[PDB]
């Protein structure tokens, strides 16, 4: 999943 | 927070109904950060639609799911994919959606290696829609191979608009952490309020994946390369000697530091290295259906 987008806590 | 809450607010934003009573034979092509992508085909017309399907329970920011009726209402172009309809599905939000047939990006540049007459074109269709976005405050955050989708034709469109936020005269910068690690601006790991900038470096970052097929520190685990995006000089071309100096001085002015020296979308459209551009009929070899 490393190309997945994050969304900060 | 409540679930059955969030489900009844988004109620009243979607349309109404369920578009299973119009769509058959729903089929898996991908799967994203915020739910999976199926293709559909329309029982009336047999026409294929693409269906996007987002689990309410498993949204990191339930929020950002209204960025997909926000777009799908107010911001429409060539080089942006477009949505048709949305609706609550039990505990899922469903986007009808134009499908681009061509695939993503993604598997392009790990694949096959392109020309700069193909990633001039890639590059000037993506400055297009950014421009557009960029000035009317919409800030996409998610630039990057994966989010650029293809028709069997060549036509190059941005899409995956779940993350983006809006700028205006009351709201001058975003301070969200939002992106993909390898892809992500500096001043935004860093955490200070930033603006439509970050895209202009998330998409210098994707022309390194067009060129080099991966992009920078890839290798590394994605926190590690956040630190590293941050703290040190701008990312370099594994290949250099492999880029026109027209390119390399293109990508420059993408990835710069200081977002007041980078380049903007409107800007960059007027770099000579967008006269490269070939049509979109040649981008049609690089898709999996015509390479050998």
């Amino acid at each position: 999943k490393k190309r997945y987008t994050v969304v900060g806590n | 927070v409540s679930h059955e809450q969030f489900r009844a607010a988004l109620q009243l934003v979607v349309d109404p109904g369920d578009p299973r009573s119009y769509l058959d034979n729903f089929i898996k092509i991908g799967e994203g950060s915020t739910g999976i992508v199926c293709i559909a085909t329309v029982r009336s017309s047999g026409k294929l639609v693409a269906v996007k399907k987002m689990d309410l329970r498993k949204q990191q920011r339930r929020e950002l799911l209204f960025n997909e009726v926000v777009i799908m209402r107010d911001y429409q172009h060539e080089n942006v994919v477009e949505m048709y309809n949305s609706y609550l599905v039990g505990d899922e939000l469903w986007v009808v959606m134009e499908f681009l047939e061509g695939g993503a990006l993604t598997d392009i540049v790990t694949h096959t290696r392109m020309n700069e007459e193909q990633i001039a074109a890639v590059c000037l269709a993506v400055l297009q829609a950014l421009s557009v976005l960029h000035a009317q405050g919409v800030i996409h955050r998610d630039i990057k191979s994966d989010s650029i989708l293809l028709t069997h034709d060549g036509r190059v469109k941005l899409s995956d608009f779940g993350f983006c936020a809006q700028v205006s005269k009351e709201v001058p910068r975003r301070k969200s952490l939002v992106g993909t690690p390898y892809w992500m601006a500096p001043e935004l790991i860093s955490r200070l309020p930033y603006g439509p900038e970050v895209d202009i470096w998330s998409l210098g970052i994707m022309v390194i994946e067009m060129v080099d097929g991966e992009p920078p520190y890839f290798n590394e685990p994605p926190l590690k390369a956040m630190k590293m995006i941050r703290d040190n000089l701008p990312p370099r071309l594994k290949n250099l000697h492999k880029v026109s100096p027209s390119l390399k001085g293109f990508l420059d002015r993408l990835l710069v530091r200081d977002p007041a020296q980078r380049a903007t979308a409107a800007e960059l459209l007027k770099h000579p290295f967008l006269a490269k551009a070939g049509p979109p009929a040649s981008i049609v070899p690089l898709m999996r259906q015509n390479r050998t």
